[PDB]
RNA sequence: AAGCCUCCCGGUGGAUGGCUCGGCUCGGGCACCGAAGAAGGGCGCGGCAAGCAGCGAAAUGCUCGGGUGAGGCGCAAGCAGCCGUUGACCCCGAGGUCCCCUAAUGGGAUAUCCUGCCGGGUUUCCGGCUCCCGGUUUAUAACUGGGUGGGAACCC
RNA sequence: AGCAAACUAAGUACCGUGAGGGAAAGCUGAAAAGAACCCCGGAAGGGGGAGUGCAAAGAGCCUGAAACCGGGUGGUUAUAC
RNA sequence: GGUGCAGAUCCCGGCGGUAGUAACAGCGAAGGGGGGUGAGAAUCCCCCUCGCCGGAAGGGCAAGGGUUUCCCGGCAACGUUCGUCAGCCGGGAGUUAGCCGGUCCUAAGGUAGGGCCUAAUAGGUACCUACCGAAAGGGAAAGGGGUUAACAUUCCCCUGCCUCCCGGGUAGGUGCGGUAACGCAAGCCAGACUCCUGACGGAUUGGGGUAGGGAGAGUAGGACCACCGUCCUACCCAAGCACUCAAGCCCUUGGAGAGCCGUAACGGUGAGAAGAGGGCGAAGGUGUGAUGGGCCUUCCGUUAGGAGGGUUCUCCUGAUCCCUAGUCCCCAUGAAAAGGGAGUCUGGAACGAUCCCGGGAGACCGUACCUAGAACCGACACUGGUGCCCCGGUGAGAAGCCCAAGGCGUCUGAGGGGUAACCCAGGCUAGGGAACUCGGCAAAUUAGCCCCGUAACUUCGGGAGAAGGGGUGCCUAUCGUGGUUUAACAAAGCCACGAUAGGUCGCAGUGACCAGAGGGACCUGACUGUUUAAUAAAAACAUAGGUCCCCGCUAGCCCGAAAGGGUGUG
């Protein structure tokens, strides 16, 4: 899989990561329960390019 | 520039086999020296080097030292072991 | 034909890939120009009077 | 109670089918302890975990087909032939053989002297011309 | 990456005694080196994808003996 | 590993000299397709031998080496005997031996 | 029994009422930024850190003055640790560092990534490299010193 | 309603090849004192008995309407709108 | 004053009735018994067995996706039902290159800066200069055996090779053999010019290989044993290095005809055939690589391991894969460059390699996984589309049917039923045989191969598989023709095809499967091709043939606002 190094060579919000909330988060705040507004998966979602 | 050392389960099972260090280091795409960065920070010989990028914006390198320095004691040295 | 058969020949790469002035997946590839800043013959930001309504 | 892992390690350091590995009902409390290609690799020596081999067909029934078609002409016959006649045997390689068998036949005897060059010159066109049917028909014919 | 006739498929087992088999992918064969008015590669010359380095093992001993025979040759000296 | 071996040696007779000739096999039906021509490999066989020793033109440029006659295998040992022109005469024999650990 | 009407109790639901660190309109001030690299974007930085905000490999903040006086480690309350009476945090003034793309500018990028040639010390690293103008030097070689893009509305 | 945006990230999520289009969503209490402990349950801000508070529509938390559904009160019902 | 709602196919929010109803069938698969875990099993796990695919439902890899990959732990939501399971949820991890690809070159094509134009540019562009344009085109050099839970031409072991740079020698500077074609360790560094690989269509055929697939003998292991003794599995080796080569093309001699030589076929020859000698020369093969492995197997301890045995021989068949030559065809003549090698000259120094030996170096970026009846696009775990490359019997066959290797019973809802009516697919029907109907629609009939036989008409090629008639199984023996084996012919062993004689059973011998109903007459378009993606495939469009018009190139016809441009490298 061909990737031209600015997709897989920086590595961030360009082909990388997609995560719940830390568990510590979640207890320090106290939270009645605690969600990634961002949350996508990779088959429903989309991904620009 | 050496950011951290590597202490995974893959990465114990090379220094005691392969006697091979795994480092993060910087990704400044102008590489001479990762060989004489660890030649003068640690004192060693370095025979091979590859490098790596994982998926998760870091830069990984397999350094594999000469048959005269064990990388256990690098190891110990930095308390990995 | 028009509808679900033809969908299918939509993967294949694209025709607008990432911009690197603007961000925007925008800049038509095959002809060298960013439609959304138009980065590639336009050395001011595209921008145009009835882009929003009065 | 999933080991998947253990079937998977398996069927590529015995090198067979993964539907040819079978676990022992008697000692599965082993193979699920197993975690490393390792401990697998002795499993297979210890009996606990079964390899079966590949099968093929029986040949005894093909075998015996085959030899009366061979000697007894039995099933080569005009109600078992569905193709054509030429995909059975070309037509052009029939001639192949035929003048080959012919051409080369004839030099032998030139070169050890039996005939002349005029009779293998006489020979040779006939042979093009299909005047000869076989080998034996040229041999016939060179007896007078 | 698919077929490409740009090479050549082959596949190894008669002066063979281990066990297994598999594919193999090499270049297509090169030939007597080329530009063309003249046309005509030559006898004695050599051509190979590596090169042993060789010097006079790869044309003969004669006068132009790399650059042609004695056909295009006399209406240059 | 390989358990058995073929050994052939030749003892090339041409005018005063002496020249032997040595060859492994592998699976014996090898043995007969290098003595099925015995010209093309025996004279390629002179060529190694010189390469290594020295000196060259010893009796090369004889003309066509005639085969072979027919092989005898009495105690499991080959031997036949070929000859070619004249003043150039050649030994065969062909041991088998097994390996072993 | 299927049921039917009325009220009570409960469920489901989220109207009504009250609230508000958000808007909306007027008055009054104030008013350019950029090759000393802007505005805009992309990737990073927290002990455990996903987002916003802040910051840039010196990266949840470094130095010097002034104010303040006992807590501080943002939204955000956990586990663990530390900083501060040798005056911290915080506020104001002045400095330092300031990644890549970007007018983008040594060359190239349908690669936010690659790759040169001179000069300097010398691991790193730091400077110079279209259209014009006034000069140097042999004359098309080379060299010294000096517009481009952004801005809600208003303007020519 | 007020700017599209009073809130865990508004031109944010999400839709389009693209120019572009474009949401939803406020409220425990003065103070978390946010329900120890015991029985049931695989578990569940789940059930029961307790306890805190001026007061538990107690985390799905101010007030809590109607439609709709379930239980009950008072009339009445299988020869007839 | 943003001031009173029952209506606007009103806007938004919540909720009924239909109704616990349709659907969870159709696209050619299927489960059963025993045991386990768990609070809870038609649905998860283990064993036995049964069924289905087997030119795809198996194997390998793209664009696209983007962590879906691997291990551990879960089940509030998610999956057409359930779920203890998962492409879901929580916590940890995983992608290694001088030799693979990008990177480089140019193609059709494009852009920037100058010029010319424009009121102006973010507009046009024939010219000049530069650059861009292919992860299936070109493009220096690697293989095997092993190793992880997850990577491996990338890591380990063994054996190598390329480019450049050092050090030590040597061949050369100042050397040889052959009539010749040619044979070879042949100097160095700086240029100039030239040549040849790179580097190219379609069709058809021979020759040589290789993968693969078979038969027999033997040694180990397994399966069956009512009686026979047969059946299955293993038996095998890379790159590099040394040697060898058929076709073809060359070199000496030789001197042929009213003829010779030769092919599968065309053919060759005094401008020099046959015959004799030779030179250059594929794919592969044989040695070495390798007392190295990996394959089968026995015994002991059954922890850690340890100790043995075998891995041989004779043949056949065979590619759509590979290399090598012919021949034929075009109002088709079937890419360009970087990068390679060589030659001939000019200048310079006397030290010096294109050959052996030792040493050093070879940036940077990609690499996990799917690649599709659940990982891509179609709002979905969508029967569509996107894929390309590959794969024993019967048989002409990659067809239909049956079965290996490999995979599956998740094209993910089940159970009961003497199984109602009815519907979607299928089988058969006495007597009649189109009486049905707009119409023989649908269904039926025929069907493979060999031999015989074949009309009118015709553009003389066709019609034509016209029409029609006969044969076909099994068993017991034979014969003929040809291939192959160190193999003229004849013998021997294997193998293929075509026939012959006799015996025999059934309703039926292309016994299933596969598999044309035929004939006579008229209209229409000549023919092969194209079309309304999603109600029209046609007599419509095109076509070859015919015929007419404009124009001598600063033309004719057409595009532009201009500079200019297409036809026109005509």
């Amino acid at each position: 899989k061909h990737k031209s190094l600015g997709k897989k060579l920086r590595l961030g919000k360009a082909l990388k990561r997609n995560s719940p909330i830390p568990a510590w988060v979640i207890i320090k705040t106290q939270a009645e329960i605690r969600f990634n507004p961002l949350r996508r998966n990779w088959r429903r979602n989309n991904l620009k390019v | 520039i050496i950011k951290e050392f590597l202490a995974t389960e893959k990465a114990v099972k090379l220094i005691e086999s392969q006697n091979t260090l795994t480092i993060i280091v910087n990704r400044n795409t102008t590489k001479k020296d990762i060989k004489n960065e660890v030649e003068k920070l640690f004192s060693v010989k370095v025979e091979k080097i590859n490098t790596l990028i994982t998926p998760k914006g870091e830069k990984k390198a397999y350094v594999k030292l000469k048959q005269e320095y064990k990388a256990s004691d690098v190891a110990h040295k930095l308390g990995m072991l | 034909m028009k509808g679900t058969p033809s969908f299918g020949k939509m993967n294949k790469t694209p025709t607008h890939v990432r911009c690197r002035r603007c961000g925007r997946n925008s800049f038509n590839a095959r002809k060298g120009y960013c439609a959304a800043c138009g980065f590639g013959r336009s050395k001011k930001i595209r921008r145009y009077s009835w882009q929003n309504k009065k | 109670p999933e080991f998947q892992l253990q079937r998977r390690l398996a069927a590529d350091i015995a090198g067979v089918g993964l539907n040819n590995i079978k676990f022992n009902p008697e000692r599965l409390e082993e193979v699920e302890e197993a975690l490393t290609r390792e401990d697998i690799k002795k499993l297979i020596k210890e009996r606990a975990v079964i390899v079966n081999p590949k099968r093929g067909i029986s040949s005894g029934r093909l075998k015996e087909r085959k030899h009366k078609r061979r000697s007894k002409g039995e099933g080569r016959k005009h109600g078992s032939r569905k193709g054509k006649s030429g995909a059975r045997t070309g037509d052009k390689e029939i001639w192949i053989n035929k003048i080959r068998k012919i051409r080369r036949y004839i030099r032998w005897l030139r070169d050890n002297n039996v005939i002349d060059k005029h009779t293998y010159r006489l020979l040779y066109k006939r042979a093009k011309g299909n005047y000869f049917k076989n080998l034996s028909d040229v041999k016939s014919y060179l007896r007078q | 990456s698919p077929q490409q006739r740009s090479g050549s498929f082959r596949k190894v087992f008669v002066k063979l005694p281990s066990g297994k088999s598999t594919i193999h992918y090499e270049r297509r064969k090169d030939n007597i080196a080329r530009c063309g008015m003249c046309k005509k590669p030559l006898n004695g010359v050599k051509n190979n994808y590596t090169y042993k380095y060789s010097k006079t093992e790869k044309r003969p001993e004669r006068v132009y003996g790399g650059y042609l025979c004695h056909k295009c040759l006399e209406s240059l000296i | 590993m390989k358990v058995v071996k073929y050994v052939l040696t030749a003892k090339i007779d041409y005018d005063g000299k002496e020249i032997e000739i040595k060859r492994s096999f592998r699976h014996r039906k090898n043995i007969f397709e290098f003595l099925k021509n015995a010209d093309s490999n025996l004279k390629g066989a002179l060529s190694e031998y010189a390469k290594q020793n020295k000196v060259k033109s010893s009796d090369l440029p004889l003309n066509e080496f005639i085969t072979c006659g027919e092989i005898e295998e009495e105690q499991g040992v080959m031997r036949t005997e070929c000859k070619g022109k004249e003043k150039v005469s050649v030994k065969i024999e062909v041991q088998t031996q097994k390996i072993a650990k």
